[PDB]
Parts: structure tokens; sequence; C-alpha cells
């Protein structure tokens, strides 16, 4: 799910050719605003991961009786930096970053049971008070019979860190996307960069046009169904009674 | 003391010549180039202004 940054910039030359970002007026060659371009591209990738799933992750929480709030932050995760004031209880899963948890979706115990999320008055309900924290009531401990939990959530990749010495290559960086959403990302970046420039009648609408094309492309990807889509088929016949 | 002003004096055909027309066009190009280098001109107003001028 990777692409060389080199290819991306070479292609974005073909749509940013009007403006400062990539061209000297004479002998149009890429400038050194590459930092700003990278900062825009990362935002574009995050937006695409918002619009389509494209990824999902997993954790594993080791419970501790009498605890009320379990935050999911990269200071509690094994292999991260062990801040002394916190006990590292997240013992397994994808390395956690600042933007990794877009939404928690499933909670599965060690017994194979499936608990309920934000479904009030359900038998064993788990509540998220702050979108990245699990609040576990005492009734859960009363009737849990589970020493650990498995969490699944919608992910977004962690962008690679650029550096002033890394300005040498900038071409070994790898964006994390399938190529389809590359074609879409091009329009996103072009719109964002071209918006605040131009004073002529036809040159003041390029940002708007690129936004329109971006939306059209997203709709086309949805129609072609090039993203993950689970579909549920319960049993309903093993409960005992529907047969 | 009679130097005859000629078409060469006005402008020689080369782009980088020393004719008055050539150097005026060059300075206009430089100003527009700096304007485009700053985030203020697209690559089409650059042509429009020159052709008008």
């Amino acid at each position: 799910t990777i692409q060389l940054k080199q290819v991306i910039d070479l292609l974005a030359e073909g749509e940013l050719s009007n403006i400062k970002y990539v061209n000297i007026d004479t002998g149009a060659l890429v400038l050194e605003r590459v930092p700003s371009l990278i900062r825009a591209i990362n935002l574009g990738v995050l937006d695409l991961h918002k619009r389509f799933l494209l990824k999902e992750g997993m954790l594993k929480i080791q419970l501790e009786e009498g605890r009320r709030l379990y935050p999911l932050r990269p200071a509690y995760q094994v292999g991260q930096k062990p801040k002394p004031g916190v006990p590292q209880f997240i013992t397994e899963g994808n390395k956690l970053g600042r933007q990794s948890i877009l939404k928690i979706e499933k909670i599965i115990g060690d017994n194979g049971v499936e608990y309920y999320l934000n479904d009030t008055w359900q038998p064993l309900n788990i509540t998220t008070p702050e979108f990245d924290v699990l609040e576990i009531s005492d009734e859960f401990y009363c009737h849990s019979s589970s020493k650990t939990l498995e969490v699944r959530y919608r992910r977004a990749p962690t962008p690679m860190k650029i550096c002033v010495d890394n300005l040498d290559s900038w071409g070994c960086i790898d964006i994390d996307l399938p190529y389809t959403h590359l074609q879409a990302l091009l329009y996103f970046v072009a719109s964002r960069c071209q918006t605040p420039i131009g004073f002529m009648e036809n040159t003041a609408q390029e940002g708007f046009n690129f936004s329109q094309k971006y939306e059209a492309e997203c709709a086309n990807l949805d129609a072609q169904n090039l993203r993950i889509d689970p579909v549920g088929n319960q049993d309903r016949f093993t409960r005992g009674g529907w047969v | 003391a009679v130097e005859p002003i000629t078409i060469a004096d006005l402008t020689e055909v080369k782009l980088d010549g020393k004719g008055a027309l050539d150097q005026l066009l060059q300075v206009t190009r430089l100003h527009l180039a700096k304007e485009h280098d700053a985030g203020r001109l697209k690559g089409q107003e650059y042509a429009a202004v020159l052709t008008g001028g």
C-alpha cells in the first residue's frame, strides 16, 4: 500500500505547473518548498482514510480489577516509552501513534463473547466518555469472567518524519495508500494549493473546479467499491427455537 | 559627430540583445518573474500582461 514520494511529486508537477510550488518560470524544475508539500499530502492521506476504511487495527488490554478508566494512548502501550506514573497495560498490537484511533468498533473477550459498545441498558455495556477512553463499570467486574480484551478500530497511518538532513533524498519516503486513492489525492492537493491565487475571471475558479472533481472521484470510487466492506450474515438458527 | 541611429540601435533581433525594446521587455519580464515567484501570479496572467503590453 506504498508509493514513492518521487512519483507523487513528478505527477503533481503536471497540475501545479501554473504556480510557484514547483516551477521556476524558466526551466520549470521543482523548488524546495517540499516541506510544505509534504505537510499538505499528509493531511490529504488522513482525509482519505476518514472517507474510506482502507485499514483496521487491533490491541489487547490486560484488565485490572477496580479500574474505572482505560485510556488508549501511546504511553501505556508495550514497546513505547514507559512513563513511570503509568502502568503499561496495552500488551500487544499495532504501534500506537498520535492519530491512529479514528473509532473503536468491536470489543471481543478472551472467551469469544462480544460485548456492547455505547448501547445503553444492555447487559454488559462499555462506554467511551472521551472517544479514546474505555469506561468500565463495576458490574462488568462482577460478571466478567474475562482477564483480557481485544479491541478493533479504524486506523490512519502514521506519517514518516522528514528531517533537514533528509532533504537530500526526500524520495525514499513512502506514502501509505493504494494507487486508486492516489488518483484522488492528486485532485485534493491541487485544489488546496491552487485556492488562494489568481485574479482573472477564469483563473479564479481553478480551486473550485478541482474540489468538484475531487468529489466526483470519491463518488466514483464508492460506486466501484474499491474499499473494505463487511456484510453481516447472522445465524439466528442456533439460539435454540428458530428451527 | 553624427552617429546614425538605425534599426540595430532600436533593437537587434536576438532575445538577449541590447536594443531599447529588448531591454524594456527584459525588465518587464524580471518584474513579472519575481511576482510569479512570490505567490501572486499564475502562469497565464504572465502571458496576458506581456502580450497586452
